[PDB]
């Protein structure tokens, strides 16, 4: 399981694009299946590894004014979270101590993300919801209530000798 | 006399102006609201009931002088009004029951007016089949019809006509062996016939009302028609006369006596609470202050009244001018309307702002418990039979009829001669009697 | 109405240019994207290079708005309300750096039948009001025009309003001693009776400055009932805007000053050596409406539910008549002969009118063969 | 069905949307509230079987603005009767950051008193008392100058703003750029105040830097601006929902505003849930037409001019005492002027100006956004509000009904109380010639009302 914030709407695509821009060796190690060519999608890129987005799971589990990482820590974790504007990032490269602040900030966000997941019990809850509905765990973590219950009805009709509708597109 | 009866079918396909659309709906609500009051205050077969209902029908222009067949003004008004008013009352089940109940009393009354010869034509123009018999056949089967008739005493077979109908349509009568049957037909007198007609009309109307609520989303988008669908009985009176403005001359030294003789119970309780505690909460202040404005007080008189009453509460004179003169001055003047400048109506008092502990506003007949209301009426020097009548009326949710009875028994008259829907109207009619 | 406009134009543009799919405006994407939307300003003022925004469609972007950065765009021409397809970079999802602007595509021309090629040479006269000087009620230019019509005896005369100007000093100060309706009928009778011997058909197009008429666009035809049986064959009342087939030739008639409105709120990359009027006319022809600008001018009433059904171009016209306050001109743009004769009266001095010859040549040839063979803008 | 049951047991439903119901109990004992709450549980669960309601929480105080927009005191129950009240706000953020220190200081006080535990009469008295003093202090100049400073951040170079002239912070930044040394750029913040110059220019164009305020003598702080445009919006957004308090009332506490302020007041805001001719036509503009002879402006607001014995037709004699010309003679000019006055209101309606409903936003735009909320178009400046027409179709319809009403002698005669007075003046002024003149002016307004504007109602579409 890989946990991050705004993974499904930013970081995953940026990472995959930067990988093929500089022609990094063996991109497929991001997944679990050896593949040659990558698509231009995101969900198919990391096959074998389930990605948990704290932003998506927070909306389903708690009510907040905003679901930014700064606001998420303020409500759930009850702790301030300083920000570095993207304009200042260049100016922190001129001194050793300043660039260690940028590294220190990066590390703290990773531990903050790991903390929000454990307090909300996202991982135990995902297993229980999946077992009741009877679908794939990577799909319930992505989001979408309708997709989960669709599998619940699908299982019910199959065991009672029914013809189910074909998938629409 | 005329053919004003109709089974309300085939909606109108005309088009009308917005002014007529609003006027027809308001008039129909007024008529149906007064039919219920006449039914509660009387019985369906008295001279007073018939006379008052007919006079009201004349006044609201729902049956009057003739015109060229189709654009008969009263018939057209009646049709369009009924179909307009269906939309307002289709929503709730309690509203549906009320509309169904009140729309049948009017049909009963109108059927009671028809001459003895037009009934056959009306029936034939009605659903499919009703037929009468001649005197020869009526005398041929006179004895059998009399024997088949119910346990009604005697052989009094008057001149009333007898109708032959298919037996199935008379089901509720023939399964109990209460009508004469001969070759798939039943011979029925007038009373059971009007009962059958009313039952059929009720069934059709219930079906139409149930169907109408289904297709309601298609009118709710109209901004012009939002005051109709939602608020035809909510907080604005159907038609009100006792309003802001007007003329009057009331002395400040007389309010104590008019409180005992002229004020309705709500204003009486507010006045007593104010004179005792030298203070009133926000709701009581608004209600009683607007009532006092309605009866003819002026700005200077109102300021003097409230100041002289609030000084005895051990405050600083200047605090009144700093904090409470503003609201009184605002009340008598310009915009900021719909709750601040128009005196409260009976419906608004009854269905809004319920009082709490320490609040003396509201309607006594509605918010007071029956025992507490009984003790209140006893202190009002009311005969025990009057209490028995009033508490019986109150139990049936008819608060304003109970207040009407209170008016009648306080002023020692048989009938008030009016329908009460506003406290200021209660004061005005009391002053008119003197 | 606005949504359907955007979707229809976008669907046709997608079919023509064979693009793969449109991307939502708010969705970040590191690769270049193709967006569909309409142009607008971010304030209540005049549009400029710094205040451009793009508002998406309901199907794809659900009506979202994003700023547009035009620093890296070489050539462009933009006005508010233009349905456009952009290609650019949008990495953050809150701002688009436009890099390519797809060009618009016009409607196919009218397809002549066999009958339309058998018509003979015709002459058409075109004039636009006001028909009186700003300091008088005499209506002298009208009489001069009637004299010219009687002398030349053309085949068709198209007259644009206003006939009773709403901006005239005597009208707006209410010094007239007669009802507006009566004065209008007086003018109409003077025109109809004075050109009876000519035998030329008369077409009257209303204006939004006509005081007696409804000030809402599009306008219905004029009302006139005092016509004998003879006059009903020569006088015809049309709406505004109108598409008129004259001997198998398509005329686009509009009285609104669209050129003066579009040109006042249009930004472009090149300003040294470029033709403004040709560019505005290209916008008009490729936008497929008689009024592409949204929101309209400050004093311009438009009813959109009727604008949707009564004010669309059916085909690309053969001749487009566009009277305006700008200088008179005749230009061939995209196979269409656009003619601006100006107003018949300009201030206290006289104006101009226009005359055209029409004759459709043989069917075969080098594709386009303009039925209009000669135009002349002449002084009154 | 549930709403009907609750109001029958003397309880008030103040909100409900498909998964939630808010009920006002009029109770002060918490032990009774839960007992009262469990009674609703059984009442609904009596008719049905499987659907069950459940307690969610208790508020000790509420300020209900809109869905997900309120200030409340949540009850956190401790052991055996006691509880702790927690301040909780949502949807009460202002998007703009250009408020002075005096406005933000006042705003926190009002919200602070609301979330107290005192009764309503105590809250209003405390709020009214403070607002009275603030108005007094501003007029006497007892407020420090630094309280009036306003700061706004530029997003573009000052010479790239289309609105330029109407933006106070751009106007100051232009003066900084051209007058002295350092130059402002995008991202910089500008400080300014609104002063009086004696030049009658708009409040946007009377913005000066704080430095020039004490350095120059002929200018002084505009107290009218801050009282009406800075202080009033902040207070009114919170105190308007309170019963017995109206936007005109706040203005009265603050100065001599009310009559002018109520002209700037709204029309739709009073819609909480027929009307008389005096109250129905009160916001309509009077008909004005100068006399062709003397030039004096004439005001027409009713068929009759005056009261009692000396009441006469309004169109009988000119308002000027020295003028002996009868307006009834000049009927054609009156009808022409009517037409000019109606195209004005029709064009005004079709302009399409939308204005935001939030007192602190008040965004004005002519462009209709394609993003709609549940109520209407969604404001693009503050993304949580709805735009509303500045001139609605009901205002245009009521205006045309007013012109038809001031020239309707047919209906103005049956409105007279006694049948004797109606006869006395019908034979005195209302000759058959006079009656025909009013019919021509009445038919002018009727042509515009005839088939357009949907004063018509189509019953075929309504029922079928
Ligand atoms: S019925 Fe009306 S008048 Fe009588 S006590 Fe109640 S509110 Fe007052
Ligand atoms: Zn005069
Ligand atoms: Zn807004």
């Amino acid at each position: 399981i890989i946990v991050g914030h705004n993974i499904y709407g930013f970081e995953l695509e940026v990472l995959l694009q930067r990988i093929n821009v500089c022609k990094a060796p063996h991109w497929s190690k991001i997944g679990r299946l050896k593949r040659s060519n990558m698509p231009k999608g995101e969900r198919n890129a990391t096959c074998g590894r389930m990605i948990c987005d704290v932003e998506i799971s927070a909306k389903e589990l708690i009510r907040c004014k905003s679901y930014h990482l700064s606001e998420l820590v303020q409500q759930i974790l009850k702790t301030e979270r300083v920000v570095i504007p993207m304009e200042n990032i260049q100016n922190m490269y001129s001194e050793s101590s300043q660039l260690l602040y940028l590294l220190e900030h990066t590390w703290k966000d990773a531990k903050f993300i790991l903390q929000i997941m454990c307090e909300l019990n996202v991982l135990p809850l995902a297993l229980q919801i999946t077992n009741i509905a009877g679908n794939i765990m990577s799909r319930t973590l992505m989001g979408g209530r309708s997709e989960r219950n669709e599998f619940l009805l699908l299982h019910a009709f199959y065991e009672n000798n029914y013809i189910v509708p074909d998938k629409q597109i | 006399y005329p053919h004003c009866l109709q089974f309300y079918l085939q909606p109108p396909s005309e088009n009308i102006s917005l002014i007529e659309f609003e006027n027809l709906a308001i008039d129909r609500v007024k008529l149906l609201k007064s039919v219920e009051n006449l039914g509660v205050s009387y019985v369906k077969g008295t001279e007073q009931y018939q006379s008052k209902l007919e006079s009201e029908l004349r006044k609201l222009k729902f049956s009057y002088r003739e015109n060229l067949e189709d654009e008969y003004e009263p018939r057209r008004r009646d049709h369009i009004s009924h179909f307009i008013l269906r939309l307002a009352y289709c929503q709730s089940e309690e509203l549906r029951r009320w509309f169904i109940q009140q729309e049948m009393d009017l049909l009963r009354f109108r059927f009671s007016i028809l001459p003895k010869d037009k009934i056959q034509d009306f029936l034939k123009d009605s659903q499919l089949q009703f037929e009468a018999i001649s005197d020869e056949e009526k005398t041929l089967r006179e004895q059998e019809i009399v024997a088949s008739s119910p346990s009604l005493s005697g052989l009094k077979l008057g001149f009333e006509s007898i109708y032959k109908i298919p037996f199935a349509d008379a089901l509720d009568l023939f399964r109990g062996r209460k009508v004469y049957l001969e070759d798939g037909f039943a011979y029925v007198p007038l009373k059971d016939i009007v009962a059958i007609i009313l039952n059929e009309f009720r069934a059709k109307l219930s079906k139409a009302l149930a169907l109408t609520a289904r297709s309601l989303p298609a009118v709710q988008s109209d901004e012009r028609l939002q005051p109709l669908l939602n608020h035809l009985s909510h907080s604005y009176t159907g038609q009100d006369y006792s309003t802001q403005g007007n003329v009057g001359k009331i002395s400040l030294d007389q309010i104590d006596l008019l409180s005992t003789k002229s004020f309705p119970p709500c204003m009486r309780q507010l006045h007593k609470a104010l004179r005792e505690n030298h203070h009133l909460r926000h709701g009581g202040r608004m209600q009683y202050g607007l009532f006092l404005k309605g009866i003819g007080l002026t700005l200077e008189q109102a300021l003097q009244f409230w100041k002289q009453e609030f000084i005895k509460g051990k405050m600083d004179p200047d605090k009144f001018d700093k904090g409470y003169s503003y609201n009184i001055r605002h009340s008598f003047g310009k915009e900021g309307k719909r709750t601040d400048y128009t005196p409260f109506s009976c419906l608004k008092i009854i269905l809004s702002n319920p009082p709490s502990q320490g609040d003396y506003h509201g309607c006594p007949f509605r918010h007071s418990d029956p025992e507490l209301l009984k003790q209140k009426l006893q202190s009002y020097k009311i005969s025990p039979g009057g209490i028995s009548q009033i508490l019986d009326l109150v139990k049936g949710t008819h608060y304003q009829v109970a207040c009407q009875k209170y008016f009648e028994m306080i002023h020692n008259v048989d009938d008030c001669g009016f329908s009460l829907n506003h406290p200021n109207q209660f004061f005005c009619e009391s002053q008119r009697i003197l | 109405v606005l949504t359907c406009k955007i979707e229809e134009l976008g669907s046709e543009l997608k079919e023509h240019y064979k693009i793969e799919a449109f991307t939502p405006l708010l969705a970040p994407a590191q690769e270049p994207v193709t967006l569909l939307g309409q142009i607008g300003c971010d304030s209540n003022g005049k549009l400029n290079n710094k205040s451009v925004i793009l508002e998406g469609d309901r199907e794809h972007s659900s009506g979202a708005q994003i700023p547009v950065d035009l620093s890296e765009l070489k050539e462009y021409s933009l006005f508010p309300g233009q349905v456009v397809i952009m290609e650019g970079i949008n990495t953050t999802g809150r701002k688009l750096v436009a890099t390519k602007l797809y060009e618009g595509v016009p409607l196919p021309f009218y397809q002549p039948t066999e009958e339309d090629a058998d018509f003979e040479q015709s002459m058409v006269l075109v004039a636009c009001g006001p028909y009186t000087t700003s300091d008088s009620i005499t209506y002298d230019p009208l009489l001069d025009l009637i004299a010219v019509i009687n002398h030349d005896r053309p085949d068709v005369c198209i007259l644009f309003g206003p006939f009773l100007d709403a901006k005239h000093e005597q009208v707006e100060n209410c010094l007239l001693t007669s009802p507006f309706e009566d004065i209008f009928k007086q003018c109409l009778r003077t025109i109809i009776e004075g050109t009876r011997s000519s035998g030329s058909h008369l077409v009257f197009v209303p204006s939004l400055r006509d005081v007696h008429h409804e000030p809402v666009y599009p306008q219905p035809p004029f009302s006139y009932s005092d016509l004998s049986r003879e006059d009903k064959k020569q006088v015809q009342f049309v709406s505004e805007p109108c598409s008129l087939s004259i001997n198998g030739v398509i005329f686009g008639l509009t009285s609104t000053d669209l050129l003066f409105h579009l040109g006042a709120e249009e930004i472009s990359s090149s300003s040294g050596t470029s033709d403004r009027f040709s560019r505005i006319l290209k916008h008009i022809l490729t936008q497929r409406s008689y009024y592409p600008l949204y929101p309209p001018q400050e004093d311009m009433a438009i009813d959109y539910e009727s604008f949707y059904v009564y004010a669309q171009l059916p085909v690309t016209p053969d001749v487009l008549i566009i009277p305006s306050e700008l200088r008179y001109f005749v230009k061939d743009v995209l196979g269409c002969v656009c003619v601006n004769p100006g107003r018949l009266t300009k201030g206290q001095v006289g104006g101009t009118f226009a005359r055209l010859y029409l004759r459709r040549p043989a069917a075969d040839g080098a594709e386009r063969q303009s039925p209009c063979i000669a135009v002349q803008v002449v002084r009154i | 069905h549930t709403k009907e049951m609750v109001q029958k047991m003397n309880l008030e439903v103040i909100y409900g949307d498909t998964d939630s119901i808010m009920i006002n109990t009029n109770s002060t004992n918490l032990e009774e509230v839960f007992k009262l709450g469990n009674k609703v549980k059984s009442e609904v669960n009596k008719l049905y079987k499987l659907l069950e309601i459940d307690i969610d929480g208790v508020f000790k105080s509420l300020l209900l603005l809109k869905k997900k927009k309120y200030a409340a005191l949540v009850v956190e129950p401790t052991s055996d009767g006691n509880y702790v009240t927690k301040q909780e706000l949502k949807g009460l953020d202002i998007v703009r950051r250009d408020w002075c220190d005096l406005a933000k200081d006042t705003g926190n006080f009002v919200i602070g008193q609301i979330l107290s535990d005192q009764s309503r009469d105590t809250i209003v008295e405390n709020i009214q008392k403070r607002l009275i003093e603030i108005g007094e202090n501003v007029l006497n100049g007892s407020v420090p100058v630094s309280q009036f400073e306003i700061n706004k951040a530029l997003t573009k170079d000052p010479q790239d703003y289309p609105d330029k002239k109407s933006l106070p912070h751009v106007h100051v930044a232009l003066w900084i750029n051209s007058q002295g040394g350092r130059k402002v750029k995008a991202g910089d913040t500008v400080s300014y105040v609104i002063c009086q110059d004696g030049s009658n220019l708009t409040a946007s164009q009377r913005a000066y830097a704080p430095e020039q305020l004490q350095k120059q003598d002929n200018l002084t702080i505009d107290t009218q601006y801050y009282l009406a445009q800075q202080i009033h919006p902040v207070v009114a957004r919170i105190c308007e929902p309170i019963d017995g308090i109206d936007a005109v009332l706040i203005a009265t506490w603050l100065g001599l505003d009310p009559t002018q302020f109520r002209v700037h007041h709204y029309h739709k805001d009073e819609e909480n849930d027929q009307l008389t001719d005096e109250e129905k036509y009160r916001d309509c503009e009077r008909f004005k037409c100068p006399c062709p002879t003397c030039g004096t402006e004439n005001i027409y607001d009713n068929v009759f001019d005056g009261s009692g014995t000396d009441m006469e037709p309004s169109l009988y004699r000119c308002s000027n005492i020295d003028c002996k010309a009868s307006p009834l003679t000049f009927t054609v000019q009156l009808s022409n002027k009517l037409i000019m006055d109606i195209r004005r209101f029709i064009k005004k309606y079709y302009d399409g100006w939308l204005i935001c409903e939030e007192p602190t936003c008040r965004n004005r735009t002519r462009h209709l956004p394609l993003q709609f909320s549940r109520t209407g178009p969604l404001c693009p400046a503050c993304m949580k509000a709805t735009l509303q027409p500045e001139y609605s179709d009901k205002s245009l319809y009521t205006q045309l009904c007013f012109y038809r009403y001031i020239f309707d002698a047919e209906c103005a005669l049956e409105k007279l109380t006694t049948d004797h007075e109606k006869d006395k003046l019908k034979k005195q002024f209302f000759t058959p010639k006079v009656l025909q003149d009013y019919r021509k002016l009445k038919n002018t307004a009727e042509q515009f009302l005839s088939r357009s504007g949907y004063s018509e109602v189509n019953l075929s579409k309504l029922f079928a």
